[PDB]
């Protein structure tokens, strides 16, 4: 009853409409995952919403950035603001190293990054960001670190997180088993067999050209790297002859 | 002019001259050295007159403004930093050297600020063109855990000499003496043909009456 | 914008209908009127009873002074007048200082009109609604009053009255004022008219006030007359 | 207490025929005494028919130069015609102008072929003054040169006079002058480009000089 | 600079009445004089009085500027300023300047009212062109005369005296001051300030 | 028409943005305590998720969760309410705290702090583009006379000290408990008091939210002149502190 | 994006003040009389449960050494006018080097507020503020408003029942009383307001004695005159 | 003035002397030496410890994690395993940042010592303009430093105890004294080590 | 910025077969004290790319910020091996910023040296880097190695070997003299050893501690530091 018509505005209940708005817009999107592993840490995406597109490239739509080419950055929203926040994401990384000469930690990139997107929410002009972001990294010593930020500019840490569509079933799946024990490199079957049964728009044919995968582990020497195909092609055609059966 | 500040037990003394000039003259006689700053801090400086009155009566307000505003007693430190902040400020064209004593909660303490915005924080000291006189009989005579009276006394010695030798410092002898609860102002310490009417002439003359 | 007050915006017969309300808002304030004479003019106005325990002494909530050679009377709301009072005192003032010479009234009326207008025209800010009567003396045109409303439109009078029941006030100032007048008849006018007004036949010396600028010995003055100097006013006011 | 200018030596040589314009350079780079490299070009190619020289400051004149080409290419590209002679000089003008109180220690040479098949060329200044010329010399061999050009081309002073000139003999002449100038110059160069632009597009030719 | 159309202004305090002297020259170049009606004493208050000395041009906006914030204050207030309000904000006004100041040393004479009756004391008080304010309870001088006015008025002040032994006073003090300058001199001009009244005269000075 | 979409006086004198707001902070229903003895103050929390679109997942690292912060090593907080709010309510009283050490040359008190906050929230209050941030707050420290403080605030801007205080839903039926166990306390040594308050602000979380408090689902702070800097207790003593309640 | 968000209605009435005054209407009563030698600004403070300490939450402030404010409307207002207040104090000393004089404190504070009802995308103060003095002009005790505009008083009420407690103060007053019999008056006005039980820790008093400093009267100096 | 710094094991000595305390704590493992124009020095040093502290409470994790005369004093890290104190290499950083924007008129030498957990116990140097250098062995500043660079690149060993920096350190400084004309009176020396940090002055 | 004070000495910059070669000596001086004997005069951007140094320290360091943050931006919106700047892509940007500086009349003391490869078809390197943590030689044409020479008014250049400071004298004269074209890597080095042992013997500035780094297929190598024979 006009309490929904601007973000800086509450409603009766004590509770901002827009942004709920922005929540129901992000669960449409896309659908994001990421999960750490002994080895390391994967980031899967899917763009099942462009099975329809048949001429785009095999795999040059990528939703998985990186900062200081040692943590990932993902996203599940709308691609302008996700641009945004990953540019600001590397400014105040660049900023961090000017001043002091060394690798910005996690833990504050989060912080910063969620008050950038939290101050979107609390003036009238200004549209607040439609996006939902996950950052994660890993090292030998303190293992890997996964953070979700939100519309709202709320900041939480995981041993697991999906975002978009299909959440909840894909979540249902992680859970199933400790991956805390499993191998980077053994995990991509279960991450293909989950996006081929919860997703119901994507088949064989869609697995080589519409999801992104990349990880951080001991294989890349704990640095970003995406996934090649030599690696990708096998546990594929694994996890669809699993299927099949 | 001479000022010297020396720390007694729990308790602080400044001491002055009285005389300002205005080069090879002497302008005021009886001038004021000593500034209240608040019930339990003062500051006595040297260089630029009215750089330091309009200094000291911003420092004096701003600590009253804080002081009202928090509800807490003045600290020392609080005013030696607005005092280094704001001369480092000016690049130190203000040139304004102070001593300035106090009694906190963390008890007595004195502090010298230099025209450049540097502070250091010393037992007792002296500055002024008698600067000199007055810290040598300080050194030789100073001791740690005064009484109030041999303070006093160690006070003029040194601003009295420094009187007695710089030409640029004279007149009386202001002190004062800071506690944690109240303090003194002792302003007169020490101190060490008329023409028949008509006689000059004039060309015109006009009375207007004050309503 | 969903929130905009629409505040300078032309009505459909164009009239922004803002300086509309400020005008009625200023026809419900006391009434205030003004008086020229060969003597001097005068700004005898009504005071609004609050209650019984408003400081008598000083006080004076109508007239004010913004040189020792101008004062106007308001007719409106307290805080607006204050702050064009404080922007008038501000102008005749810089004037001094730029050309060494006391302002003409018609430059300060100018002046604060202008602003008026301004308030009226740029921005969305509200108008001021209040209406005062500026009056005084200088040498290139003598003895002067104005009357200035919201819109910032000012006229010149021989005798006015503003603010509520304004016209009663004109009526009697029309029918009784003459073209030279002493200053004692013009006080005497300016309190019939202000009992007359307040449907009171007889003013309350507690009700009303008075004050009136002269160029007395070539040094213009104004004077403000207190309790005691009314009372013998409204007495000789009975008397006749 | 640091001085933003320094001359890095050279010389540029241009003259103008019927319908051709032949435009010679030096290729040395040095410092006040000792020479950074042997080979760095100071004629930047502008368009199919106009080219720049320029002595001075290298990094002032590569600057000038790029911005000219960026300026030349925008008209170009919102405009769709090239630039003629004139209009290129005039915006040279306009640029040098622009900085009137940090100028560009640069001299400049702009040669070209108008519209008609007439071989032009403009003679500036270090802050923007220009005037049109049938020839020209910029650089440490200005002085030195100018005289040589001027009694080949204008030809004063003399009564039999001859004024059959041709391309061939053009080109020997700047050649000869440029090697008489690295003779008796010290900042001239070791090694000239001699660049010749005439109604069929342009055409570059590299000549060997002393090397002292 | 200051000798650049120099000047000298003077005050002192007796019983119950205060004067105020000025000299009366305008200059150029130093040693050439323009004028002798340039007063260097300008009424503030109906008790308040401002001598100023040194540049013309300064002395003239630092007066206006002073007439402005005090016909501000006054009518705001519906009273009369007070001389400690007017000396604490002239000193303010000078060091709101500090760098490119106002070259003029000023000097503040007046009376001081205690209510209770009422009682006048004389209150002077003389500045650098900073603001330097010194109180002095005694003479005040200030100008290119410094030096032998406070000569002089070491010599001959005879602590409270009546109106008349002021006048007498303060009028011989200036006039021995300025037969010893050059740049300053040609006539003067001498205000006896006391609570009934006020007595403004002219002396016959050496106009020479 | 809107006269409760912005800040704005509305009829009969009534901010209602200032109450949606507090019901706001309200419906977070996570419950913090604060109480203050002598020479020492402590401040109990609940280690749970808000309540919002999200909820709480399985792999979760429920360490990570924490309602109480620390402005400056000496003076701590606990706030409650929306996230974000929450988050850039701390930034601002760190950047406060930092500003007022650096321009006074002296680490601020928490009262000072707790005004400053109160300001900007009046600030916020005030104008109509602003949001109000709904989260509230407690702050505790110690002053330079060697003794406990402890203040409250609200998105109203008032802060106000207490003795005795809660953050959350049943705030007025809290009021009661709080003052019954400070009344039976008030019927030792410098240590001794501390454990005293620590177990009295237990058994006051344990009795208003009505339920075990399980080690892992609490987490305390405490303030006091042994130690003066606002370190968290870790979770072995938390849960023996729980077994001596039973 | 900046405008009036208060404007003239038929009649003009601007509303939004009306609200204010309405708000300031509803608030803890607060009440001031001026003395022979003396002024007093009382109000009373809610009974606070035990968890509550009066040393926190004070009513009653000091701008200067010889100026007391009271208030009654929205707390944190009143605290950022007071900061403001003495913050024009201190630049008035600084320039005059004197204590601010009453009533040009007042028209700062009143011209501060006017502009707040005036300028746009903000809102009117909610709060009646009350100034009481001396200077060497006597005594004053003045009276802001939200729209801005002051009142010379010598005693007056505001808050809760401000027509009751005015009619009261003004049925037993004198131009000649005494600072004992104003504080008494004072009292007893506040307790035939509140509908209740009055105690320490109920009411707070402050008072301007003659030419000594502004002084708010502690818990046991108001427990001894309650008896 | 005279600075020196030494790295022995397992900790770092920091010496000065006193004529014009100019090691200042910038926090409870990190100390800075400072030579050159003092009031400079003082504020740069001023802004540095706002920097830190901002720093410091920055980078705090959310959760619970790991469950003549000698006079002298000693005081406790009270944040074990350093899991907030800033990194020195970051506060000298800054501090090199914060010189080289203002070069122009900053004009001070610093010495900045501490331990950390990642790269352990340091040794920087920032000299005049924006120029930082990492000593390994040792660092020296002020005009006294000179005359005993050569005594100190004599006696200094690649592990030295603690009692043999202690001696060669106030020896160094008792030299700089003898020699240099403006440096004199009691010399102030600081031992931070891996858990605690303990600084004396010596009357001698 | 207003003066050197703790400055360099000299590099020397050749490119031969199998990539470049660039060496300096490890001592910075303050005037003519020698205060640092154990300073990292060659920086690196990225692999097939490297900065020299002969300055004040200063302005170097702020330099290498500049470039090494350059040069994780391009990497972060990186996705083919092709899109990793050129040596000449880093010569043009400092060139520019110098120029810039100039024009504000406030320049860097120093005189830079960025040399690389700024070819791509020889090594797979770029297409997996790796900042953090770290087969044959294959010849390279001259024609795709790049040396650029950056002095404090802006003027910039590139040639086949480039000298800075005093070397530019000494070391120049014996390049121009003896150096040929396709020299495998142990003539190179005893080309530069003599170039720097001539430069120790008249320079007070230097120092026989030397370090040397090759850029080649096989990246960025610092080779361990040596003392000059002598």
């Amino acid at each position: 009853a006009g309490y929904d018509l601007s973000v800086s505005t509450f409603s009766p209940d004590g509770r901002l409409y827009q942004v709920e708005y922005i929540y129901k817009s992000i669960n449409n999107n896309n659908t994001a995952l990421c999960l750490e592993c002994k080895d390391g840490i994967i980031c899967c995406c899917i763009n099942s919403n462009m099975d329809k597109n048949k001429m785009i490239k095999k795999n040059s739509y990528n939703r998985i950035y990186h900062v200081n080419n040692n943590i990932i950055i993902t996203y599940s929203g709308f691609d302008g603001d996700a641009r945004n926040i990953i540019d600001r994401a590397r400014s105040e990384a660049n900023t961090y190293y000017y001043n002091f000469h060394t690798n910005i930690p996690l833990h504050i990139l989060v912080n910063r990054i969620s008050l950038y997107i939290h101050a979107y929410t609390l003036y009238w002009h200004m549209r607040p960001f439609a996006a939902s972001i996950i950052i994660s990294s890993f090292n030998e010593k303190d293992k890997g670190d996964i953070y979700c930020i939100e519309p709202n500019g709320a900041c939480y840490k995981y041993s697991g997180i999906v975002i978009g569509k299909n959440k909840e079933m894909f979540k249902t799946e992680i859970e199933k088993k400790d991956y805390k024990d499993i191998n980077v490199r053994d995990a991509i079957e279960d991450i293909y067999k989950f996006i081929l049964t919860s997703d119901d728009h994507m088949n064989k044919n869609n697995l080589q050209n519409l999801v992104n995968f990349s990880w951080i582990c001991k294989e890349s020497s704990y640095e970003f790297q995406n996934i090649h195909e030599e690696i990708l092609t096998p546990a594929l055609n694994k996890a669809v002859e699993y299927i099949e059966k | 002019t001479t000022i010297c500040g020396l720390v007694c037990q729990n308790a602080v003394i400044l001491g002055a001259d009285t005389r300002a000039t205005e080069g090879p003259i002497v302008a005021d006689k009886n001038c004021s050295k000593l500034h209240y700053i608040s019930k339990n801090i003062w500051c006595a400086g040297a260089g630029v007159a009215g750089d330091l009155e309009h200094t000291t009566l911003w420092l004096q307000h701003n600590v009253e403004l804080h002081r009202l505003n928090t509800n807490t007693q003045p600290r020392v430190s609080m005013c030696v930093s607005r005092l280094t902040q704001e001369l480092f400020k000016y690049q130190g064209y203000k040139v304004c050297a102070i001593v300035l004593g106090g009694v906190d909660v963390n008890g007595p303490q004195l502090y010298g600020i230099h025209p450049h915005g540097s502070s250091c924080l010393l037992p007792f000291t002296a500055l002024g063109s008698g600067s000199l006189n007055a810290m040598a009989v300080l050194e030789a005579k100073y001791r740690d855990n005064m009484t109030i009276e041999e303070g006093k006394n160690l006070v003029c010695e040194a601003i009295c000499a420094g009187i007695f030798n710089d030409l640029g410092s004279g007149g009386n002898v202001d002190i004062c003496v800071i506690t944690k609860d109240s303090y003194q102002h002792i302003r007169p310490y020490k101190e060490p043909t008329i023409y028949p009417k008509g006689t000059t002439p004039i060309l015109s003359e006009k009375i207007e009456y004050i309503k | 914008r969903r929130y905009d007050s629409r505040t300078t915006t032309f009505s459909p017969e164009g009239r922004l209908y803002q300086v509309e309300y400020a005008l009625e808002a200023i026809n419900n304030a006391s009434i205030t009127i003004g008086l020229i004479t060969k003597d001097g003019v005068i700004l005898g106005a009504d005071k609004v009873f609050i209650s019984k325990l408003i400081d008598k002494a000083n006080n004076y909530e109508k007239i004010y002074k913004i040189d020792k050679h101008i004062f106007c009377g308001v007719a409106g709301l307290n805080a607006d007048a204050n702050i064009l009072i404080n922007q008038s005192r501000l102008y005749a003032q810089r004037y001094l200082y730029n050309y060494n010479e006391v302002q003409p009234v018609s430059q300060l009326v100018v002046q604060i009109c202008d602003i008026k207008q301004s308030y009226t025209q740029y921005g969305g800010l509200r108008p001021y609604g209040v209406s005062f009567l500026i009056g005084g003396y200088d040498t290139k045109d003598g003895y002067q009053l104005y009357h200035t409303d919201p819109s910032g439109n000012y006229s010149g009078w021989f005798a006015t009255a503003i603010g509520t029941n304004n016209l009663t006030a004109s009526s009697v100032l029309k029918q009784e004022w003459k073209n030279d007048m002493t200053l004692e008849e013009g006080l005497l006018l300016a309190l019939k008219t202000l009992a007359k007004s307040t449907d009171t036949e007889i003013p309350k010396s507690e009700k009303i006030e008075l004050a009136y600028l002269t160029n007395k010995d070539g040094e213009v003055y104004q004077k403000y007359l207190t309790e005691k100097e009314i009372e013998e006013l409204i007495k000789l006011y009975t008397q006749k | 207490r640091w001085y933003p200018y320094i001359d890095n030596g050279g010389t540029v040589i241009g003259l103008t025929g019927k319908d051709y314009v032949i435009l010679a350079a030096d290729t040395r780079l040095s410092l006040s005494y000792s020479i950074y490299t042997r080979f760095c070009p100071k004629i930047s190619k502008l368009t199919d028919k106009c080219i720049i020289g320029s002595s001075g400051m290298q990094s002032d004149i590569k600057t000038l130069h790029s911005l000219l080409q960026k300026k030349i290419q925008l008209f170009v590209l919102e405009h769709s015609h090239y630039p003629d002679i004139h209009v290129i000089a005039r915006l040279l003008c306009v640029i040098l102008y622009s900085r009137r109180f940090f100028p560009y220690y640069a001299f400049n040479i702009l040669a070209g072929v108008d519209e008609n098949n007439k071989g032009v060329l403009y003679n500036y200044d270090s802050v923007g003054s220009y005037c049109e010329a049938t020839h020209s010399c910029v650089g440490s061999g200005s002085q030195l040169i100018l005289p040589i050009l001027d009694n080949r081309v204008e030809q004063k002073n003399q009564l039999i006079k001859n004024t059959n000139f041709n391309l061939g003999d053009d080109i020997n002449f700047v050649k000869d002058a440029i090697t008489s100038a690295t003779e008796r110059d010290i900042y001239t160069g070791d090694k000239t480009l001699i660049y010749v632009i005439d109604k069929m597009g342009i055409n570059v030719n590299t000549l060997d000089l002393k090397q002292d | 600079i200051y000798n650049y159309n120099g000047g000298c202004v003077l005050g002192m305090s007796g019983s119950n009445c205060v004067a105020i002297a000025c000299d009366l020259r305008l200059g150029a170049n130093t040693f050439t004089t323009v004028s002798t009606k340039f007063s260097k004493i300008f009424k503030m208050n109906n008790n308040v009085y401002v001598g100023l000395s040194g540049l013309a041009t300064d002395i003239q906006t630092l007066y206006e500027i002073l007439r402005y914030r005090v016909n501000l204050y006054e009518v705001r207030q519906d009273a009369e300023m007070d001389v400690e309000c007017f000396a604490n904000m002239l000193s303010s006004i000078l060091y709101s300047n500090r760098f490119s100041p106002y070259f003029v040393n000023p000097i503040v004479v007046g009376f001081k009212l205690k209510h209770y009756k009422v009682n006048y004391e004389p209150y002077l008080t003389a500045y650098d062109l900073i603001g330097a304010k010194c109180e002095t309870r005694d003479f005040v001088v200030n100008g290119v005369t410094s030096e032998q006015l406070f000569g002089m008025c070491e010599s001959l002040y005879v602590k409270d005296q009546d109106e008349n032994g002021l006048f007498e006073t303060i009028s011989q003090c200036l006039l021995s001051a300025l037969d010893r300058d050059c740049i300053s001199g040609w006539g003067a001009e001498v205000l006896v300030l006391t609570p009934e009244k006020i007595i403004k005269k002219k002396l016959k000075a050496r106009m020479d | 028409m809107y006269d409760r979409h912005l800040t704005i006086f509305s009829p009969d004198g009534n901010l209602y943005q200032i109450e949606y707001a507090i019901k706001a902070v309200k419906n977070t229903n996570i419950t913090s305590v604060g109480v203050k003895g002598e020479n020492c103050a402590v401040i109990i929390s609940q280690k749970k998720m808000a309540t919002q679109y999200i909820s709480q997942d399985k792999l979760l690292d429920y360490n990570n969760i924490t309602n109480i912060y620390n402005i400056t090593d000496e003076i701590g907080c606990s706030m409650v309410g929306m996230p974000g709010d929450c988050l850039s309510m701390v930034y601002k009283a760190r950047s406060e705290a930092s500003e007022f050490l650096y321009s006074n040359g002296y680490n601020v008190n928490a009262e000072t702090l707790c005004r400053n906050i109160c300001d900007k929230i009046q600030v916020y209050t005030q104008h109509a583009y602003m949001r109000l941030h709904a989260c509230s707050g407690m702050i505790i420290g110690i002053d330079e006379n060697n003794k406990p403080e402890l203040f409250k605030f609200d998105p109203s801007g008032f802060c106000a000290g207490y003795r005795a205080c809660v953050i959350g839903n049943k705030e007025q039926e809290s009021i009661s408990v709080l003052e019954r166990l400070l009344e039976k306390r008030k019927k030792e040594t410098i240590d001794e008091d501390i454990r005293n308050t620590t177990i009295l602000a237990i058994e006051a979380l344990q009795t208003i939210l009505a339920f075990d408090l399980k080690a892992s689902e609490i987490e305390v702070a405490i303030v006091s002149t042994k130690n003066r800097n606002f370190t968290q207790i870790s979770e072995k003593e938390i849960d023996n502190y729980l077994t001596y309640i039973a | 994006y900046s405008f009036s968000l208060t404007t003239f209605s038929p009649t003009g009435k601007l509303v939004q003040i009306e609200y204010a005054l309405n708000r300031v209407s509803s608030s803890s009563p607060a009440l001031g009389i001026r003395a022979k030698n003396g002024v007093i600004i009382a109000t009373e403070k809610k009974s606070p449960n035990e968890l509550i300490e009066e040393n926190s939450i004070f009513k009653i402030q000091q701008i200067s050494e010889h100026i007391g404010i009271v208030y009654a409307g929205m707390p944190g207002d009143f605290r950022v006018l007071l900061k403001r207040a003495r913050k024009e104090a201190i630049r008035y000393s600084l320039q005059y080097g004197s204590e601010i004089l009453v009533k040009e404190l007042v028209k700062i504070i009143a011209s501060i507020v006017q502009e707040f009802t005036q300028t746009g995308g903000v809102r009117p103060f909610g709060l009646s503020l009350l100034i009481c003095g001396v200077d060497v002009y006597g005594y004053h005790l003045y009276q802001i408003d939200p729209s801005g505009c002051y009142f010379n008083w010598m005693a007056t009420c505001v808050g809760k029942d401000y027509q009751n407690n005015m009619s009261f103060l003004e049925k037993r007053y004198n131009k000649d009383i005494e600072i004992e019999d104003a504080i008494h008056t004072a009292i007893l006005t506040l307790k035939e307001s509140y509908e209740g039980v009055l105690n320490e820790k109920n009411i707070e008093i402050g008072v301007a004695y003659d030419n000594k400093p502004f002084k708010i009267l502690t818990q046991n100096e108001i427990k001894d005159y309650l008896i | 003035t005279t600075i020196i710094g030494i790295i022995y094991d397992n900790g770092v000595m920091l010496a000065c002397d006193s004529r014009t305390r100019k090691i200042n704590r910038i926090n409870e493992n990190l100390y800075v030496c400072r030579s050159g124009a003092s009031a400079h020095s003082q504020k740069i040093i001023e802004i540095i410890k706002h920097y830190c502290v901002s720093m410091k409470n920055e980078n705090r994790k959310k959760g619970r994690f790991h469950e003549n005369l000698v006079t002298k004093n000693k005081y406790f890290y009270e944040d074990k395993f350093n899991d907030y104190n800033p990194l020195v290499e970051n506060v000298a950083h800054i501090t090199k940042k914060i010189i080289y924007t203002n070069n122009n008129f900053l004009s001070c030498a610093l010495i900045f010592g501490g331990y950390d957990k990642i790269k352990k116990q340091q040794l920087y140097a920032v000299n005049l303009n924006g120029s930082i250098i990492e000593k390994h062995d040792f660092a020296v500043s002020g005009s006294g430093s000179i005359y005993i660079q050569s005594y100190l690149q004599d006696k200094y060993k690649k592990f030295m105890t603690k009692k043999e920096c202690f001696n060669l350190i106030l020896n160094c400084v008792k030299y700089a004294m003898h020699n240099d004309n403006s440096s004199g009176g009691l010399i102030r020396i600081v031992n931070i080590t891996k858990s605690f940090v303990e600084e004396f002055t010596v009357v001698n | 910025t207003l003066g050197p004070v703790v400055t360099g000495t000299s590099v020397i910059a050749i490119k031969y077969k199998h990539g470049i070669m660039i060496a300096a000596d490890r001592k910075a001086s303050y005037g003519s004290y020698a205060k640092f004997q154990n300073v990292e005069r060659i920086f690196k951007i990225n692999n097939k790319t490297v900065m020299g140094f002969s300055g004040e320290l200063a302005d170097a360091q702020y330099l290498h910020e500049l470039l090494t943050r350059k040069n994780i931006n391009n990497l972060s919106e990186k996705k083919r091996k092709e899109d990793m700047y050129t040596p000449q892509h880093y010569h043009s940007y400092v060139s520019r910023v110098f120029y810039v500086r100039k024009n504000r009349i406030d320049p860097l003391f120093n005189n830079i040296i960025i040399a690389g490869i700024n070819s791509q078809k020889y090594d797979n390197n770029d297409d997996n880097v790796l900042l953090y943590t770290n087969e044959e030689y294959k010849e390279i044409h001259k024609d795709d190695l790049y040396i650029g020479f950056v002095d404090m008014h802006g003027t910039n250049f590139c040639d086949d070997y480039i000298t800075t400071g005093y070397a530019r004298y000494f070391a120049l004269t014996l390049l121009r003299d003896h150096y040929k074209d396709n020299m495998t890597e142990e003539e190179a080095r005893i080309l530069i050893n003599e170039c720097l042992r001539i430069l120790y013997f008249r320079d007070a500035t230097s120092s026989n501690f030397i370090q040397i780094v090759k850029v080649t297929s096989k990246g960025v190598e610092y080779e361990e530091p040596y003392i000059l024979p002598c």
